[PDB]
C-alpha cells in the first residue's frame, strides 16, 4: 500500500516540483555527448569507432539496455577507422553459414556434437519448482 | 511539535562585524579563539578564490568540535554546499576507497542555474492532427475556468499525448520547456455519460491556462558526473519497477571528469551558470587508512578541490594500516604539514552550568536553582554529556507527580535509575559472572 | 494473523506499571527487576512523547537476567503502528552492503511518516448482471442490479466496466467491492445463500473511508532512488543508496510536515548483543546519533571488561568510552529463589503444563543451583515423560528422570575433565582405542 | 573558468636556457639547479622519442619540490603529448588486478597521432524532394540547403535517403554533411523557426543559423592512446567502458594484435607514435608484486618514461618484512637513476613566499615578509604559505588592504603548527584518548 | 627507431653442430648457458616431449631474460611464445588456477590449411527466371537465378539456385555492386560498390572497393594459425544467436569464466581427429615465467599437477633469489623461492657474473645500437664506472651523456660529459649513503 502523496509529490511532475526540469537539465543540457556543445568529442569518437552518424552516442547513452538490445541493427561502418576485426570475431564469422564436414565449422561445433552424441534431445525432466508466483 | 537532538541550540558563531567573539551569543558559551578561527575560515570560504585549503580542529571529547563544524555550516547558509561525513563511510564493498573519496570531494562543488517553468493545464476540447502516414502538427485546444487557449504542437509531443491515452474531455498537463505530458483524468462535465465507469473525475482548473514561473536549480558536480556515467544507460521518467540487472557503482575515469569540466567551463562564460565551492567535513578522521591518507595528499593539490575540515580526539596514536608510526591525533606527518590546527579547550564549572541551563531552556523545562547546582556538580564530577542526557528523565519524573518543575528529589531519583560509565565500571569490576 | 507456536518471551505482554510508573510485583508476565522496569517505563514515556531524538540507552547485566525480556516488554507496550527494528550485532557484516550503509538502513527503518487519506468504495451484493454483446465485440451494454441490506439499485455500465467485470468473473450471489477511480474489483466471497461465505454489507453502497498509512523513511529512500524499484524492499538488493536522495527525502519530509499533510512518528532501534560490532560501527554511531531524524537506540550486552573488536585493548562492556559517554546505563540484577519460582510457575502456565508443588520446589532448587534456563527447559521434557506413563500431573520422579537424561553445563565440564583422553583437545590429539 | 588557485599553480614550465642551464628564478621555479638540469635532460629524452623504458626516481625530504618539478616537466612538455599522473593508492581495485591496473596506466601514456581532412557542408535544410522509381530499387534526392549568404541544390543517394529518414529532419533543421566520408549529424533547429511550434519538447535544441561559406575545408589532428584502442576493440559498444571504467581485465591477444597493427600503421605511414610520461607520486606504498611487474614491464618497446617520486628513508616494503632504502627493492633500484633534491635556505624560502603571495594576489609589507621567512625557517614552508592566505582575510576584516605584522602575529596565534600541537598534547595527555583507549573525561578528581 | 633495454640480441649465436663462440648475435660471454639454451631449443624443435621445465638461476643483471628472449628469437615467429610475470596470475575475476591453465593453453598452436572456391566481382545482370508452370495462390515462382559477374580480364554468367535470391534481397544487392559467393554454402556477401559508379551523386556513404584482380573463379589455398585457447574461448562463448541472452551478453562486460575440463577434452579429441586426417599440424611452444618467487605454494602445487599432463608445453622459469621462504609458508626454507617438489621436476641452468672486459664490450654494443659515438678513454671510464656500481647503471647513463654532448654542439661523448652525468644522476649506493647520513626524513 502506497499513499497518493508520495506518488504525487515525488514521481509525477506538477507545478510545485521540478522533476522534468531537473531531468532535462541532467540528461540533455549537460550531456557530454551533445553535438550542439561537444562536437569535437563526437568527431573524435566517430573517428575511433567508425560510426557514420554523430548522434549515435546520444542515442546509446539515453536508452535502456533491453531496448538497446532489441532494436540493434547491423549497420555498416567505414573502413578508415581504428576498430578492426579481432581474430576470434573472424572465427565466429566464418562459421555463420558454413555446412558440415568443413574443418573450421567442425572445430567450431563442439556443443552441438556433444548434444547429438549424448542423446540429449530425448532426455526427461527430473526437477520442477515447488512454488511459482507473480511479482508483488 | 519540535524535536531537539543534541544540537539546534547552535545558531551560528555569534561574532560581531570585527570578528571578535561574544561570550554567550548564538548558543555558544565560551570558546573564543576557536570561534574566531572558524569565523576567519568562514570568511576565507566566502572569498571564493582558493582550492584545497584544509583545517583540522583537535581537542578532548565533549569539547565542541562538531558543534563548531555545524556552526560553520549555519554561518555559510543553505546555498553553499556542505557534505558531512564520518571516516568509516569511505570503506565500501562495490568500489575502492579512493573512488569514494573523490566522489565525496566532487560532491562539495555546486552550480546555480536560472531556469523557467511554463505550464499549460486544462480540458482538452479539440484534438486535430494534420499530416504533410506521418503527421505534421497537431492543434490542441485547452480550456480552464478563466477561458480557452489553442496551441500548435510537434509530432514528438503528440506521440507522448497518444501514449498517455488522452481523448477529448481529459484534463492534461503540458510543460513547454521539457515537453512532458501528464494526464490527470476525465472532467466532471462527462461524469454522467455512464452510471458506472473506471475513470476518475476531476474538476476544471480555477486559474488561467498559461502559467510562468522563475526557478533556481542547484546541482553538484557529482550529479553531473553520475548523470553521464550510467553503465546500463538512460532511464525513463516514470518507473516503479527497477531494471532487471542490478547497476552497481563503477570507477569513473578522469576523461569523463575533464569533459564535464569542459562543459561547465563553457556554460559559466555565458552567464547561465554560477559556481559555488563548498565544505567537505570529515568527523573522526582517525578511522582513515594510510592509503586514503596518501590519496588525500594528491586530492588536495587539484584545481577544483573544496575546503576540507577534519576533526580528531586522539593523542599520540598509531596510524591505522601501519605498525610503528606514532603521530599526533592519528594523522600522518605528511598530511599534518599541509594542515592548520585549531585547538579546543575544556570547560570549567560555570560554563558547564550555563550550557546545562541553555539546554534546559531549549527543551522547555523549568529547573530549580538548587537542582541546577546539583546538575552542575554532577556534570563536573562525571561528564557534561551525562548531565545533559539526564534532563529528560528528570522532566518525565516531574511530570509523573503532576509538576511542571524540576526538584532535587527528581535529580536524585534519575541518578538512582540511570548510571554513568564510571559506576558501571565499578559494578563490572566487583562482579562474579559477566557483570 | 501472526502465527506463532510458543516463544521464549511469549508470556510477556508488556511492562507492568501503574499510572505513576511504579512497577507491580507481578503484572503482564513480568516479575522482579523493579528499578530496571521503572527506567524502561521512563524510556517508554520518552518514546511516546516524541519531542526528543537520538538518545542511546545501554542495558547491561549478567546473562539470563531479563534484558531481552525487557526489550520484548517495551516492544509489546509500544503497541502497533510505531516502528521497532530489532537486529543483532552480527547482522551488518554483509557482502553486498558496507557496515555503515547497513547501519544507516537499520537507522532509517525506525522513523515513520503518518499520512491520512480518504477513498470511496462500492461494497455490495450482486443481484443480477445483464450483458449485451455484439458479434465482433464492438459495443457492449451492461446492467448491474446490486444491493446491500439497506438499499437496492441498478447501474448502467460502460465498456471498461464490462471488461473489468468479465475479467475476474462475478456471478449473482457474490459480495464485491469496486473502486471507481482505479477499477479494482475484489471478490469478498459469497453471501448467505445455501440454495467462502460472508455477511451481506449494511448501510450505503457508496462509502467514504479514511485509511492511515505509516511509511518508513527507508521505503521512500528505496522508491526515490530510480536505479531500483520497490522490489528491493522485498528482494533486498538496495545496494548502497546514495546520500543525495537521502537529502531530498529529508527536505521533502520537513516540507510535508510544515504543510500539515503528514506527521512524524519516531521508533526504537534495538541492537541485541551490541559487543559484536566493529570499531568503525561505533565511530559511525557516534555521529549518527546526533541527527534530527534519529530514533532511540537501545543496546543490550552481557560482556564485562572484554576486548573491543577491531582493536587490541580492553574496554568496559566491549564498547569504547566515547560511545559510553553518549549513553545512560540500565543495570540488571540476579534473581532470588522466590522470583525464580514465580518465573517457572508462569512458564508452567504458559506451556499448558500441570505441576505438583514438590516438583516445583525441586525445579526451584535446581534452578538456583544451576541456571534459570535449564529449569525452564526441563519443564517441557518432563511433561512428555509424564505423558509416556499416561498421567497428566508432572511429579517429582518425572523431573528426576529428565534431570538424569539431560545434562547441564557444569556436569558436562566435569565429565569432560574426567575423560579428556577420549575427546579432541586444542592440539588435535585423541585416543579412539580402548585397550593400551 | 573552472580552475581556482591551486597548491602550485604559479609553475608555468621549467626555467631553463637553450643550453639546459637553469636560471636562478624564472617560470615560477626558484633554486634547485641540479634537479632542474636533470629534469631538463629527461625532458629532452622525452622530446627525442627514440628511447623507451627508462626509470628515474625523485628522492628528497618532504616539502622540497619533487611534485613541483613534476608539474614543471608536465607544463614544459606541451600539449598533445600524454602525461599520466597517478598516486600510489590508485592501483588497488576491487574489480581490476594490480597488474591490469598498472598495464592500463602504462598504456594510457603512449599515443598515436592521426591526421585527417574534413569537407563540411553545414547549413539549414529548406526542402528535401524524394524521387522514387517505378521499380523502387533506386531513389534520388534533391536537397536544398542554405546559409545566410548562399544556397545550392545537392543530389543524394539512396544511403542519404536512408540516413536522413533516420534522425529525421523537418525542413528547417541545421545539419552538416561530410563529402569524403558521408558523416550525417543533426545539430538542432534554427532560431528562425523558434516561434513556430509553441512548445519545443524533449529531444530538440536550438542553434544559430550558420553563416559565411557553406563549403569548408579543415585538417584535424587526433591523438589516441593505446588504452582507448584496447577498450574499443574489446566490446561491441566500448566508449561507455571508456567513460565508466568497467573495462574489466582486457585480454592479451587483443593487445598483441593492436601492437602488430599499430606497427603496420607506422610502417604504412598513416599514423605516427608519440611517447609520453607516466608519473607515480608517493611510489613507496606499492606491493612487491607491483614492483615485480614494473621492472619486467619496463623492458618493452611500447613503454613510456616512468617518473617515480618518494620521500621515505630506510623503511619497510609493503608485502614483505624487511626494510629497504626509499621503500623500494634493490632490483627496482638497479634499473633507475636518482635525482636528489636538497632543502632550502632563507633566501629561497623568501623568494618562494614572495612568488606565492604574488600568485594569490596578496600584498605584503617588508616586515611581514621577513617574519614569514623566519617562520618558514623555523617551521615548514607550507605553514607560512597557509599563513599568508589566512592573514589576508585577517587584514581585510580590519578594512586594511596590505598585510601587516599584527595580522601575521594574529594568524600565528590562532592557528598552530605541528610542534606546538605536539607539546600541547604531551602536556595534557590525560584529556586525549591514547593507544589503549583511556581518557579522563571529567574535570574533577 | 625505438630501442628499449633489448633488441641488440639476435638469437643465441651458436654455430651448427657445436658450441657458442665468444661474441656473436649481440651476446658477450655466457658460453655454457647459451649452449644449454641451444640444446633446449633443439629439444623444442624436435616436437616430441611435453611438460619439460627449465629454471635458470643467477644474480641480478646476468642475462636470464635476455636468454629467454634469445630462445624466442631463435625459434622464430611461427612458434608460440607466452611471456608472463608471476604477479599476473593473481586476478580478481577468476581463480589463479584457471589463469595458469589459460596461459598453459595459450602456448600450443594449431596450423590448419583449407581450400576456398569463390566467385567474386561486379554484377552485370540479376534476373530471377520464372517457372513454366507457376503455382496458384503465389507470386513470381522462381526456377533459377541468372547472375553475371565481371572482374579484371574476365566475365562469366552463372546459373544459381532459387534459394539464394532471398539472401540477395536480404543483403540489398543492387546492380553495379561487387559480390562474393563461396561455392558450397552460397551466402552472397556485399563487399562494396565499384569505383566506376562513384561520381554520379554528390553525397553518399558507401565505400568503393575497386575491381578485383584475377579471374572470377579461382580456388585459393589458405593457411591459418590459431591457438588452443582461441578454440576454447570460441567454443565456450556462443555464436551469433537470436536469443536475448546472447545479444545481452555481447553488450555487457566480458567477465572471465571457469572453463570446464569437458570442453578441453572435446577440443582435444576433435583436434586429434583432424590431425589424424592429415590437415592440421600441432606446434607446441614456450611458456616463460619471470620472477617465479612471486608464486605461492598453491600455484606451485597446481604446477606439479599440470606438468604431468598430456598436452602441456615447455615451461621456462626465471628467478634470482637464494635461500628464501616460499610465499604462503612461514617456515619452509628453499632455494630460489621454489619448493623442493617443483625443484625435483625441472632442470637448473646456472648463470655467471661478468668481468671488466665483458662489461666494456657490452657497453660498446649498447652504444653502437643506440647510434652513439663514444671516445675510448670515456669508454674505459664508463667500464670502470660499471665495475664500481652496476652494469645497468653504466648502460642507463648513455643517453644523458649523448644529450649533454648534443647540448654542447658536439657529436662525440667525452670525459667531461660522463663526469657531468655522474654528478647529475646518482646510483643506488650513493643514494643509500645519502639516506643513512641524513636525519630529516630523507
Ligand atoms: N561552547 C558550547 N556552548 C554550548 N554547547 C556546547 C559548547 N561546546 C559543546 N557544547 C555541547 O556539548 C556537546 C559536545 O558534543 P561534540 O562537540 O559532538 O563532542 P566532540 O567535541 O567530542 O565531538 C554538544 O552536544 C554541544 O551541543
Ligand atoms: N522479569 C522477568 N519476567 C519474566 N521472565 C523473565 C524475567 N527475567 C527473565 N525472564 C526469563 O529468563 C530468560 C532469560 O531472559 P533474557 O533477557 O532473554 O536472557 P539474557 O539476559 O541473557 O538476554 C527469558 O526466557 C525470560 O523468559
Ligand atoms: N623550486 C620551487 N619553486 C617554487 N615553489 C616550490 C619549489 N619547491 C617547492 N615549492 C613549493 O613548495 C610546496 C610544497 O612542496 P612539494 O612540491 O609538495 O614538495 P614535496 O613534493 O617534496 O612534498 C609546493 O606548493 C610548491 O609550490
Ligand atoms: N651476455 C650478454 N650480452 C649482452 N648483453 C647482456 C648480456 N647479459 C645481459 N645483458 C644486458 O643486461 C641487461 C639486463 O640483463 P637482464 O637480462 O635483465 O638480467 P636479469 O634478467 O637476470 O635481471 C639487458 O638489457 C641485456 O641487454
Amino acid at each position: 500500500s502506497l499513499p497518493r502523496l508520495i506518488y504525487e509529490d515525488l514521481i509525477l511532475p506538477n507545478y510545485n516540483n521540478d522533476v522534468d526540469i531537473a531531468n532535462k537539465l541532467k540528461n540533455v543540457k549537460f550531456n557530454i555527448f551533445n553535438p550542439s556543445t561537444n562536437y569535437e568529442l563526437c568527431l573524435f569518437l566517430s573517428k575511433l569507432t567508425g560510426e557514420p552518424s554523430l548522434n549515435e552516442f546520444f542515442r546509446v547513452s539515453t536508452t535502456p539496455l533491453l531496448k538497446r538490445v532489441i532494436e540493434r541493427t547491423n549497420g555498416p561502418k567505414n573502413t578508415d577507422s581504428l576498430s578492426f576485426k579481432t581474430i576470434t570475431q573472424e572465427l565466429l564469422e566464418v562459421t555463420r553459414n558454413a555446412p558440415s564436414e568443413g574443418v573450421m565449422a567442425s572445430l567450431l561445433n563442439v556443443e552441438k556434437h556433444a548434444y547429438e552424441r549424448e542423446y540429449l534431445n530425448c532426455i526427461q525432466r527430473g526437477y520442477h519448482p515447488n512454488v511459482s508466483a507473480p511479482p508483488v | 511539535v519540535t524535536r531537539t537532538a543534541a544540537h539546534t541550540h547552535i545558531k551560528g558563531l555569534g561574532l560581531d562585524e570585527s570578528g571578535v567573539a561574544k561570550r554567550v551569543e548564538g548558543g555558544f558559551v565560551g570558546q573564543i579563539e576557536a570561534r574566531e578561527a572558524c569565523g576567519v575560515i568562514v570568511d576565507l570560504i566566502k572569498a571564493k578564490k582558493m582550492s584545497g585549503r584544509a583545517i583540522l580542529l583537535a581537542g578532548g571529547p565533549s569539547t565542541g568540535k562538531t558543534a563548531l563544524a555545524l556552526a560553520i555550516s549555519q554561518e555559510l547558509g543553505p546555498k553553499v554546499p556542505f557534505c558531512p561525513l564520518v571516516g568509516s563511510e569511505l570503506y565500501s564493498v562495490e568500489v575502492k576507497k579512493t573512488e569514494t573519496l573523490m566522489e565525496n570531494f566532487r560532491r562539495a562543488i555546486g552550480l546555480r542555474i536560472k531556469e523557467t517553468k511554463e505550464v499549460y493545464e486544462g480540458e482538452v476540447t479539440e484534438l486535430t492532427p494534420e499530416d504533410a502516414k506521418t503527421i505534421s502538427h497537431v492543434i490542441v485546444g485547452l480550456k480552464s475556468a478563466k477561458g480557452t487557449k489553442t496551441l500548435r504542437l510537434d509530432p514528438t509531443i503528440y506521440e507522448s499525448i497518444q501514449r498517455e491515452k488522452v481523448s477529448i474531455g481529459d484534463v492534461i498537463y503540458i510543460e513547454a520547456n521539457t515537453g512532458a505530458v501528464k494526464r490527470v483524468g476525465r472532467s466532471d462535465a462527462y461524469a454522467t455519460e455512464f452510471d458506472l465507469e473506471t475513470e476518475e473525475y476531476v474538476p476544471l482548473p480555477k486559474g488561467e491556462v498559461h502559467k510562468k514561473k522563475e526557478i533556481v536549480q542547484d546541482v553538484t558536480l557529482h550529479d553531473l558526473d553520475v548523470a553521464n556515467a550510467r553503465p546500463q544507460g538512460g532511464q525513463d521518467v516514470i518507473s516503479m519497477m527497477g531494471q532487471l540487472l542490478k547497476p552497481k557503482k563503477t570507477e569513473i575515469t578522469e576523461k569523463l571528469r575533464q569533459e564535464v569540466n569542459k562543459v561547465v567551463a563553457k556554460y559559466i562564460d555565458q552567464g547561465v551558470a554560477e559556481l559555488i565551492p563548498g565544505v567537505l567535513f570529515i568527523d573522526e578522521v582517525n578511522m582513515l587508512d594510510i592509503e586514503i591518507f596518501t590519496y588525500l595528499n594528491k586530492a588536495l593539490e587539484s584545481n577544483i578541490a573544496p575546503v576540507v575540515v577534519l576533526a580528531s580526539n586522539r593523542g599520540m596514536t598509531t596510524v591505522r594500516g601501519t605498525e610503528d608510526v606514532i603521530s599526533p591525533h592519528g594523522v600522518p606527518p605528511d598530511l599534518i604539514d599541509r594542515l592548520l590546527i585549531v585547538r579546543t579547550l575544556p570547560y570549567d564549572k560555570d560554563e558547564i552550568r550555563t550550557i546545562i541551563e541553555r539546554r534546559a531552556t531549549v527543551e522547555r523545562l523549568q529547573v530549580e536553582s538548587s537542582a541546577l547546582d546539583l546538575l552542575a556538580t554532577m556534570g563536573t564530577e562525571t561528564s557534561l554529556r551525562y548531565a545533559l542526557q539526564l534532563l529528560a528523565p528528570c522532566g518525565i519524573l516531574a511530570q509523573t507527580s503532576n509538576r511542571k518543575e524540576i526538584v532535587v528529589n527528581d535529580v536524585n531519583e534519575a541518578k538512582l535509575l540511570f548510571l554513568d560509565a564510571k559506576r558501571s565500571t565499578k559494578i563490572l569490576e566487583t562482579s562474579a559472572n559477566y557483570l | 494473523k501472526s502465527l506463532s507456536l510458543i516463544a521464549a518471551h511469549s508470556h510477556i505482554t508488556g511492562l507492568g506499571l501503574d499510572e505513576n510508573l511504579q512497577p507491580r510485583p507481578t503484572s503482564e508476565g513480568m516479575v522482579g527487576q523493579l528499578q530496571a522496569r521503572r527506567a524502561a517505563g521512563v524510556i517508554l514515556k520518552m518514546v511516546q512523547n516524541g519531542t526528543i531524538a537520538g538518545r542511546a540507552v545501554l542495558v547491561a547485566g549478567p546473562p539470563s537476567t531479563g534484558k531481552t525480556a525487557l526489550a520484548m516488554g517495551v516492544s509489546q507496550s509500544l503497541g502497533k503502528d510505531v516502528p521497532f527494528t530489532a537486529i543483532a550485532g552480527s547482522e551488518i557484516f554483509s557482502l553486498e552492503l558496507s557496515k555503515t550503509e547497513a547501519l544507516t538502513q537499520a537507522f532509517r527503518k525506525s522513523i515513520g511518516i503518518k499520512i491520512k487519506e480518504e477513498t470511496e468504495l462500492i461494497e455490495g451484493e450482486v443481484v443480477e448482471i445483464q450483458i449485451d454483446r455484439s458479434i465482433t465485440g464492438g459495443h457492449k451494454q451492461g446492467k448491474l442490479t446490486i444491493k446491500t441490506t439497506d438499499m437496492e439499485t441498478i447501474y448502467e455500465l460502460g465498456n471498461k466496466m464490462i471488461d473489468g467485470l468479465t475479467k475476474e468473473k462475478v456471478l449473482a450471489g457474490d459480495v464485491i467491492s469496486i473502486d471507481k477511480a482505479s477499477g479494482k474489483i475484489t471478490k469478498l466471497g459469497r453471501s448467505f445463500a445455501r440454495s467462502r461465505f460472508v455477511q451481506c454489507p449494511e448501510g450505503e453502497l457508496q462509502k467514504r473511508k479514511t485509511v492511515v498509512h505509516t511509511v518508513s523513511l527507508h521505503e521512500i529512500d528505496v522508491i526515490n532512488s530510480r536505479t531500483q524499484g520497490f522490489l528491493a524492499l522485498f528482494t533486498g538488493d538496495t545496494g548502497e543508496i546514495r546520500s543525495e536522495v537521502r537529502d531530498q527525502i529529508n527536505t521533502k519530509v520537513a516540507e510535508w510536515k510544515e504543510e500539515g499533510k503528514a506527521e512524524i512518528v519516531p521508533g526504537v532501534l534495538f541492537i541485541d548483543e551490541v559487543h559484536m560490532l566493529d570499531i568503525e560501527c561505533f565511530s559511525f554511531i557516534n555521529r549518527a546519533l546526533e541527527d534530527e531524524f534519529a530514533p532511540i537506540v537501545m543496546m543490550a550486552t552481557n560482556r564485562g571488561v572484554s576486548k573491543t573488536r577491531g582493536t587490541n585493548y580492553k574496554s568496559p562492556h566491549g564498547l569504547p568510552l566515547d560511545l559510553l559517554d553518549r549513553s545512560i546505563i540500565i543495570t540488571t540484577k540476579s534473581y532470588n529463589e522466590q522470583e525464580i519460582k514465580t518465573i517457572l510457575s508462569i512458564r508452567a502456565q504458559e506451556e499448558e503444563v500441570e505441576l505438583s508443588s514438590d516438583a516445583l520446589d525441586l525445579l526451584t532448587k535446581t534452578g538456583v543451583e544451576t541456571s534459570l534456563r535449564y529449569s525452564s527447559n526441563l519443564i517441557s521434557v518432563a511433561q512428555q515423560i509424564a505423558m509416556k506413563r499416561k498421567n497428566n500431573t508432572v511429579e517429582v520422579e518425572d523431573v528426576k528422570r529428565a534431570y538424569l537424561l539431560f545434562l547441564d553445563s557444569a556436569r558436562s565440564v566435569k565429565y569432560v575433565q574426567e575423560n579428556e583422553s577420549q575427546y579432541i583437545d586444542d592440539q588435535g590429539n585423541v585416543q579412539i582405542s580402548i585397550a593400551k
